[PDB]
RNA sequence: GUACCGAGUGAUCGGUGGUGGAGGUAGAUGCAGAGCAGAUCUUGGUGGUAGUAGCGAUAAUUUGUCUUCAGCGGCAAAGACU
RNA sequence: AAAACAGUGAAAUUGUGUGUGGACCCGAAUGGAUCGGGCCCGUCUUGAAACACGGACCAAGGAGUGCACAUACACU
RNA sequence: AUACCACACACAAGGGAUCGUUUGGCUCCUGGGACGAGGAAGGGCGCAGCAGAGAGCGAUAUGUGUGGGAGCAGCAGCAAUG
């Protein structure tokens, strides 16, 4: 039960919260699980996704599969990993994006700021956690 | 007529500029969604109002 | 695609089908009538004939008021006329069949219009101007058009 | 499917070519499409039927119901009972001489195939046994 | 006659392009715009309800009114090379 | 939603086979913006009449030749008119 | 003023094919000619099939409701 | 009635009812009740690499500072020197 009254439960609301979102509130809706070793090697539990990181597809046709990310569409929440596509009537390839939340990561892309990214998350943890 | 004031000229440049399809590029966009533009309009239709 | 209104083998028939034609409806399924159960080469000399004011198209269903002909006694009535506008399409049509039927491998001999029809398509409208300030309606009515022609048996 | 109720199974064919195949017809039905066939009893000053001239069609009335025992019989000899569950079916267990079953419409094959089974070791007749499950 | 040919002799314009309100209603002869009642100082009496609030405040930009609220939300900050006489006032 | 078949004096109810592609009832009670043939009813869509009535006040048009791809369109030569 | 999904896709109305009839309804039948009975509904009116008025056709919308104050009945 | 007119059924046309859905409306409650001579409210005109309408902004028409941090929806170009 909810006991905050200054939070919405209509439907109509939080539909609309979700799909004009922007900003960080678009980026939080990226964020994926990390694998079981990863959540011994970082402290953080899930991430938001970006090129180049390696993931496994939990869900869905191309189950089982893995690779890596080659682009994100933020507008229409979709990723498209390398190797994932179906070809059209001309022999042509098109590459299908999969929905953040049915993927898994299985190795970090640490390239530019993602070092400072994690290690902010990890110390915002630990401030509240230890007192 | 060939004379004219200063503030009726400035009425028909303007209503001669807004006067265009939409652009051939702009269909192509993801999140574009008009057809035609419906502010278009012809000289043997309707009157500006300019006098 | 388009599903063709009756069942017919693929081997041994070809076919055609157009949409939204702009020839006027009445004057086409008059046309068509008569031509049904022909074989292909006399129905493209008869068309031919009906060009040159030789002979004529009879009428039945959208016939009030017509003219009487010498040229109706062929099917046993008084009423035709000579829609060359309609006429002149629908033979372009048939003289394309017999180039698929060749191409295909059929003769050129021994080929009968089976199946052939009319529809009426959606009106494109227009306007006339009349008297004491009205306006009243000018619009126009094309068709849509199929064949089907099979070889004979025999 | 050609089964009958064995208590009326002499007199289930007098029973059928008894029942009247007599309908009422909503007057003027036949004159215009916007008007349909479903019965209402006609209201007008002038009209011909309910003033009940000689010519026009019969109205309905208690005159024409049928009697207590035949009524709601189908023409195997049982009544209808309606069933979703395998639990519906435990209901009928003392009543079978004279009732059966009709499985419902939105049943789907897979719960179907568990009716059938229990309906055969109880010993209940299903005038829909066949139903979608032919294939 | 009073219908079709009367109207033929119809190429004179009474109003002109008012520069208050921009309504095509400024009667040149009478000097006066028969949208906003310019020049008079207040605006016009307009009719009924229906045809007032198309012209009320909202229904435009409200640039400088908006910045206004904004600012005071803020607590009237100004520009932060100046906060010593802020400060000081 | 559409064909068939059964149940009821009747308002209506049930099943079967194709189409459709994600929701739906049976019992007992509660609240109502709760049932249509009509109002020269309101809005939207479609017929018969009908390939019919009409489309041609004014100076007028013919021949060749090219395009047009089938425009008495353009150009030459005549014939007229304000 | 109109205009939701690139879903489902009714009726009026049209073409083709196959069957049954010559306005149609009710009762009763044949291998087959048909026999008997029936004037057009709604409405005001002493009285309508009317030479009384409204109605070309189909879909969807479309008319005894809410509150206050006394009241008789049924129920607690 | 060979071909016209009517009705029934199957297929193709013609129209947009029905069922399923909804980033909109309405009602009640709670907060708020903040404009202008330091030029308001309202009107006009300009500003994009390809740009009509609408949105945003004023010839500084995406400038400065703080807190964040990964892409800019099409095509060509930009971006941890943000
Ligand atoms: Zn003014």
């Amino acid at each position: 039960m909810k006991f905050n009254k200054n939070v919405t439960a209509s439907r109509r609301k939080n539909r609309k919260a979700h799909f004009t979102s922007i900003g960080l509130e678009r980026t939080k809706l990226m964020n994926a699980p990390l694998s079981k070793d990863l959540k011994e090697e970082y402290g953080i539990k899930r991430i938001a996704v970006r090129p180049g990181d390696m993931v496994k597809v939990v869900s869905g046709e191309f189950k089982k599969k893995e690779g890596v990310v080659m682009k994100v569409n933020r507008h229409d929440i979709k990723i498209e990993v390398e190797g994932c596509f179906v070809q059209k009537e001309d022999g042509k390839k098109i590459n299908k994006g999969i929905h953040p939340s049915n993927l898994r990561i299985i190795k970090l892309s640490m390239e530019k700021d993602r070092a400072e990214i994690i290690n902010k998350k990890v110390e915002a943890m630990k401030s509240e956690v230890k007192a | 007529g060939s004379i004219k004031t200063r503030r009726i000229k400035v009425q028909l440049v303007s209503a001669l500029k807004k006067n265009r399809c939409i652009p051939q590029w702009k269909r192509a966009c993801p999140g574009f969604k008009q057809q035609y533009n419906f502010t278009k309009r012809s000289w043997k239709r309707k009157t500006l109002k300019a006098c | 695609a388009h599903k063709y209104s009756c069942d017919i083998s693929e081997a041994t028939s070809v076919r055609s089908q157009y949409n939204n034609i702009k020839i006027k409806f009445k004057n086409t399924r008059e046309v068509c009538n008569i031509i049904k159960t022909m074989e292909l080469n006399k129905a493209i000399a008869y068309l031919n004939d009906v060009l040159r004011f030789k002979k004529c198209i009879p009428v039945f269903r959208f016939a009030k008021k017509c003219g009487r002909t010498p040229q109706a006694k062929e099917f046993g009535t008084d009423k035709g006329k000579w829609p060359v506008k309609s006429v002149a399409f629908v033979k372009k049509m048939l003289e394309d069949l017999l180039v698929e039927a060749e191409k295909k491998g059929l003769g050129t001999s021994e080929l009968v219009i089976k199946h052939i029809q009319v529809n009426q398509a959606p009106k494109i409208y227009g306007r006339k101007h009349g008297a004491f300030g009205r306006i009243k309606p000018y619009n126009k009515s094309p068709s849509h058009i199929e064949v089907i022609a099979v070889k004979r048996e025999h | 499917m050609d089964i009958v109720n064995p208590s009326l199974s002499k007199v289930i064919d007098i029973i059928n070519k008894g029942k009247s195949k007599k309908q009422f017809k909503r007057f003027q039905s036949w004159r215009v499409k916007r008007v349909s066939e479903s019965w209402r009893k006609p209201r007008g000053i002038d009209n011909r039927m309910r003033r009940k001239f000689g010519g026009a069609p019969d109205m309905p009335g208690i005159g024409y119901k049928k009697p207590n025992a035949i009524r709601f019989l189908l023409p195997n000899g049982y009544r209808k009972i309606m069933v979703a569950c395998v639990k519906d079916l435990e209901a009928l267990i003392s009543l079978n001489s004279f009732y059966c079953a009709e499985i419902r419409h939105a049943v789907g094959s897979k719960k179907r195939i568990e009716i059938l089974e229990r309906a055969e070791e109880l010993g209940i007749l299903v005038i829909n046994k066949e139903g979608k499950l032919v294939k | 006659s009073k219908g079709t040919p009367s109207n033929g002799k119809k190429n004179k314009r009474n109003h002109t392009t008012c520069c208050r309100c921009g309504s095509v209603s400024f009667h040149k002869q009478k000097g006066k715009c028969s949208s906003c009642a310019y020049p008079e100082k207040k605006m016009k009496k307009m009719q009924n309800r229906k045809a007032m609030l198309k012209k009320t405040t909202g229904t435009g930009k409200m640039r400088h009114m908006k910045k206004e609220r904004i600012s005071r939300r803020a607590g009237y900050p100004g520009n932060p090379i100046l906060k010593e006489i802020r400060n000081k006032i």
